[PDB]
RNA sequence: AACGAGACUCUGGCAUGCUAACUAGUUACGCGACCGGUCGGCGUAACUUCUUAGAGGGACAAGUGGCGUUCAGCCACCCGAGAUUGAGCAAUAACAGGUCUGUGAUGCCCUUAGAUGUCCGGGGCUGCACGCGCGCUACACUGACUGGCUCAGCGUGUCCUACGCCGGCAGGCGCGGGUAACCCGUUGAACCCCAUUCGUGAUGGGGAUCGGGGAUUGCAAUUAUU
């Protein structure tokens, strides 16, 4: 029959959803993507030149999985470890401007609608777009 | 049947020594899928002898302070080290491991008996369990010393350690340290 | 080591010398006859008396004891 | 109908619910194949590989997992499934196949039906942990 | 040559720090001969030892 | 209409006696009750150095206090409510009543 | 008017430690010898039905050097709950 | 798997030598004043692939790299990214480089030595500057 | 002493790669590196075009370890 | 005979048996979204497996086989959740052990109005040739970097904070919740795990040291608060 994104892999699905968004051109990319880091606990800028598409895909997948989040709640998700010199390492957080303008350059897609009692949720069209790509990923898994 | 990692069978493996035959657990009730069982072999004496020999190999490789709990990394180290030996020798990596365990254990040792100062050591026998434990220790020690600062990945230096021991070759840390150990014990006969 | 103490040994000897008729070889019945009669504190002390009672009744079948 | 049985490692607690089905095994509404740590994949596959695909053919098991860590949670699933299939039998089939499966499981692994009772010992002052003490200074 | 002997009973613990064990071992070939030996490590009855030098008999350590 | 009675104490024996008395009285009259639900125990911890001067072997006292909570729900008028509570009085028990 | 103070009598005075640790203080503050002040307290404690008693007095009783006098009578437990 | 025809082992960028076998995103980090985040944003704005070795660059590519490098303002590089942002004497946002980076540190210390600030006297005596505990650490150089 | 590895292929090393390597039974970046005295990145990059041409078969692939063999 | 030991108290592991739950859930059924499946989307009724916490059980060397002046006990095994869980308390008699700098505990001695009281301003307690102890980071490929995926428990809170907007960020503005199993919070923690780049070199390891900027706490940050 059909599938969802739970029936397939996720590290391959994010790689495939991030390519569906990069070929439409409706997603609007900020001017600072080539310069900024993604968090204050990172030493270098992201390796991939198209990190914005991959991060938009990952945020869309997280919104699909758990309904309702925010800029700080979506910044807790992409937090990690900061190595503080000769002092012990500590948990650290991402950048709210990225967490908010990936969550805003998804309303130009009509793909995320603001949650009623909170932040952002998924639209019926956004659910459609992820299921129709889970279908292709599952087809690639089955036929191979 | 139940074969290690789903592709390395056990029923073809034969233990040579009658001495270590009951101290190596590889064949019938020890045929497991992974070297991971959350076992409690360290609760009573002689219980570790029932631990599968591959899982015994896995533990001793998570040694030195930076690796003391990273067992999943050692499970793939052993998994990749078994798929390399089979490409070189063409034999069963379980058989290669068993032959390395048999070869690299000391059969005689020396024990301090003289009073502090001048060393008057004697010659004593070695338990089969200690012989197995020390073979494992030597094989795991030679794998990480030969890979400490090399381009060669680990699980390739472990494979080369295990190949050279199943042949009883002198190009092996465990064989070299077993020969030097029984040499001194003969001197103390 | 699992060695009883004079409190439990004395209490068990008294129970056996006073209630020989009802006591027997079964532990779980002697455990229930001790609670009915002797005013004993908690289960851990109750059981160590009722276990040495069961152990000490087998010796009686072998013959008399000096206690 | 259905049975609900739990498995329990250190603090993780998986609960498996079994009913009449067609062969669906799913944890957290997700396929058993793609539980996140693939290194320990065979531990989740051990019960079905030991028993056989034909015993999980009229049963539909759904698992919900919470608490603990990755490795503990994987161990809490293989025990939960095994216990739930043993509980589904001896209630809906007979007291003859429950014995067969229970024996087959318990010869291979006792932790497939009995829970490991070990838990962390509390820290004691004067040392970094339960047993380790601080380095003692002489002169 | 190399002999194989089977542990029949454990006598006690010897050594400066109790690191060795007295055993009496019975040979596989010419099983009528049993001798006293010292070992190192955990030993229980039924263990079979590989004796390289098979003429010595043990004494206290 | 809904009457919530909250009990909180430090001696679980006394608190449970009071709760059982209240439930039994409400059963004695013609009332419908929602049973005693036990909130998680509250454990307060103070750890102190034993010594007053920092000289010895660095021993510590581990102090703690435990607070026990219950909740009971009734559907009855306040006139009916204010008899059973006045009957049973126990030290250490903090009875509270809330009307919806 | 909210707070009211009432005064009542202790049921048994001999078994209250405070009432005996304050009774002995007003005998050492009034010129009694320590040895006879302490036996008069132990006797009244035991005659009231106590199972055991211990009284310790510490300080400079003889000169510029302090020392402790301990008077015990009966059973006395030290350990456990 | 590539065999480029023209390939220089040691190239010369900004009065300093750079290994041609090193990777371009980290090769120029060798010349003083450039780190591991400025050397990457210069290359993105110059539109030069980061996978190439430093040797695999045409003359125009290397000449362009210095041009964007030395004038970050004209190519939309934010002001908080430089190594001397609001200069004391002229107040201009500029990135100082190998021969200038050390020519604007000696001026910084000479300011505080001539104007007898506490920190300029610390730099003068050779003791420590950021308010440290000199009782135990730092016993190298001192006899 | 220092371990100087070639970063880029010359004629001799490329020919030895094309001919000598595909019969090792142990094609591997850590093996080809010491065989051809080339960097662990050049050999790693060169072992994917051998797979693309079909001249060798991939056995294992992972982060820490990748393992190749000969054809047939 | 007594104290000490043991017992005792708290804690961990077991109960599909009991008492309960809208400030915990599960199952079922509807409504809804999407391709019978997924939904921590929404609402009802079955109850207590999961969560919470009360009562009572349960383990006693009890069963078997050996050893032991066949006693006291020791070793192995079956069954079993478990065959030693970890702590609290803790004797007689002492030490010229520490504390007068914890106290409206306290004896003597000293001082008490240009004070040894008390308040205010600024400094020092951190200063640095050199020795002596607890530690934190490392010396790397069983790794670092960059992305992706995926899991806790003990605690705090009228300062803990959700949501939205501007910021690269540290950080700022407007509304909200919580005196708390009700809100932060279903506490999306880190190692772990999966792909990439690096390739034995004082190297992209490792971060000391120092120069420019920016922002916060405070009356005040200059002898760098963070």
């Amino acid at each position: 029959p059909g599938v969802t994104v739970k029936d397939v892999n996720q590290q391959e699905f994010v790689r495939a959803l991030a390519a569906f968004l990069k070929k439409s051109g409706k997603l609007k990319v900020p001017e600072w993507v080539d310069t900024v880091k993604l968090a204050k606990h990172k030493e270098l800028a992201p390796y991939d030149e198209n990190w914005f598409y991959t991060r938009a895909a990952s945020t869309a997948r997280h919104l699909y999985l758990r309904g309702g989040a925010g800029v700080g709640s979506m910044t807790k998700i992409y937090g990690g470890r900061q190595r503080n010199g000769v002092m012990p390492s500590h948990f650290s957080r991402g950048s709210k401007s990225v967490a908010r303008r990936v969550l805003q350059a998804l309303e130009g897609l009509k793909m995320v609608e603001k949650d009623q009692d909170g932040g952002r949720k998924l639209t019926p069209q956004g659910q459609r777009d992820l299921d129709r790509i889970a279908g292709q990923v599952a087809a690639a898994n089955k036929k191979h | 049947d139940i074969k290690l990692f789903g592709k390395w069978s056990t029923d073809d493996v034969q233990i040579n020594d009658i001495s270590l035959q009951d101290y190596i657990a590889v064949k019938e009730k020890y045929a497991k899928y992974l070297p991971h069982s959350a076992g409690r072999y360290a609760a009573k004496r002689f219980r570790k002898a029932q631990c599968p020999i591959v899982e015994r190999l896995t533990n001793s490789m998570m040694m030195h302070g930076r690796n003391n709990g990273k067992k999943l990394m050692t499970v793939r180290i052993v998994k990749h080290a078994f798929e390399i030996i089979h490409l070189l020798t063409g034999e069963n990596p379980l058989q290669v491991l068993v032959n390395a365990i048999i070869n690299s254990g000391p059969r005689e040792d020396s024990t301090r008996i003289g009073r502090a100062g001048t060393v008057r050591r004697q010659a004593v026998d070695v338990s089969p369990l200690r012989r197995v434990n020390q073979a494992i220790w030597l094989l795991c020690t030679g794998a990480r010393e030969a890979a400490f600062r090399n381009i060669k990945t680990i699980a390739e230096c472990l494979a080369d350690e295990l190949i050279n021991a199943a042949k009883g070759s002198s190009n092996s840390y465990a064989i070299k340290k077993k020969d030097e150990l029984e040499r001194v014990a003969k001197s103390n006969r | 080591g699992r060695v009883r103490t004079k409190t439990v040994k004395k209490a068990a000897r008294v129970i056996i010398e006073k209630y020989y008729t009802r006591l027997g070889n079964d532990f779980h019945t002697n455990k229930r006859v001790c609670e009915e009669i002797a005013i004993i504190p908690s289960k851990k002390l109750r059981n160590k008396i009722a276990g040495y009672v069961t152990h000490l009744m087998k010796r009686i079948q072998r013959g008399p004891v000096r206690g | 109908q259905s049975v609900q049985v739990f498995g329990r490692k250190k603090t993780a607690t998986a609960v498996a619910h079994c009913k009449r089905g067609n062969g669906l095994i799913k944890v957290n509404g997700r396929p058993l194949e793609m539980i996140e740590p693939r290194t320990l994949q065979y531990k989740l596959l051990e019960p079905v590989l030991l028993l056989g695909k034909e015993r999980f053919a009229g049963v539909d098991i759904r698992v919900r997992v919470k608490g603990g860590g990755h490795v503990a949670q994987i161990y809490a699933i293989r025990q939960s499934i095994s216990k739930a299939l043993v509980a589904y039998y001896q209630k809906y089939v007979d007291e003859a196949s429950k014995k067969e499966i229970k024996d087959i499981l318990i010869q291979y692994d006792r932790t497939l039906l009995v829970a490991d009772p070990r838990r962390c010992e509390s820290k004691k002052f004067g040392g970094p942990g339960a047993r380790a003490r601080y380095q003692k200074s002489y002169r | 040559p190399i002999k194989l002997a089977r542990v029949t009973k454990v006598l006690g613990r010897t050594g400066s720090q109790g690191q060795c064990t007295q055993v009496r071992v019975e040979f596989m070939d010419d099983t009528s001969r049993s001798i006293i030996r010292n070992v190192k490590g955990p030993v229980r009855e039924g263990d079979v030892l590989t004796l390289l030098e098979s003429e010595r008999e043990a004494r206290r350590l | 209409h809904r009457i919530r009675i909250t009990l909180t104490s430090r001696n679980v024996k006394s608190l449970e006696k009071v709760c059982a008395d209240l439930i039994r009285g409400a059963k004695e009259k013609n009332l419908k009750v929602k049973g005693p639900v036990r909130m998680p125990t509250k454990t307060l911890r103070i750890t102190t150095r034993k010594t007053p001067c920092g000289e010895g072997s660095k021993t510590w006292d581990r102090f703690q206090m435990r607070i026990h909570k219950r909740l009971i729900d009734l559907h009855s008028p306040s006139e009916i409510v204010k008899q059973i509570t006045s009957i049973s009085i126990e030290p250490g028990v903090e009875v509270e009543v809330t009307i919806a | 008017g909210s707070v009211e103070l009432y005064a009542e009598k202790v049921a048994t005075r001999g078994l209250c430690a405070i009432a005996q640790a304050e009774s002995l203080r007003y005998k050492l503050l009034g010129g009694l010898a320590v040895r006879r002040a302490c036996y008069g307290v132990l006797r009244f404690i035991m005659e009231s039905g106590a199972k055991g008693c211990e009284v310790v007095v510490s300080g400079k009783l003889r000169g510029q050097r302090a020392k402790s006098m301990k008077f015990v009578d009966g059973l006395m437990i030290h350990s456990g709950d | 798997l590539v065999i480029p025809e023209k390939f220089q082992h040691i190239l010369r960028v900004l009065n300093t030598n750079i290994d041609g076998r090193r990777k371009i995103a980290f090769a120029i980090t060798a010349i003083k004043g450039v780190g591991r985040r400025y050397a990457h944003v210069v290359l993105r704005k110059a539109d030069i692939d980061l996978t190439k070795r430093a040797g695999e660059l045409t003359e125009d590519e290397v000449e362009r790299v210095i041009t964007i490098m030395q004038n970050p303002r004209q190519y939309k590089i934010p002001d908080w990214f430089l190594n001397r942002q609001k200069d004391v004497k002229d107040g201009k946002y500029s990135q100082v480089l190998a021969n200038g980076l050390d020519n604007k540190l000696r001026e910084d210390l000479e300011r505080l030595k001539k104007i007898r600030a506490h920190r300029g006297l610390r730099h003068f005596w050779g003791l420590r500057v950021r308010g440290q505990h000199t009782k135990t650490t730092g016993r190298r150089g001192r006899t | 002493d220092k371990l100087n590895n070639l970063v880029l292929f010359d004629k001799a090393t490329y020919d030895k790669l094309c001919k000598e390597v595909p019969n090792y039974k142990l094609i591997t970046p850590a093996v080809v590196s010491e065989r051809l005295k080339i960097r662990g990145s050049l050999a790693r990059a060169a072992l994917q075009e051998l797979l693309s041409k079909g001249l060798i078969k991939l056995v294992s692939k992972h982060r820490a370890q990748v393992i190749y063999t000969r054809n047939t």
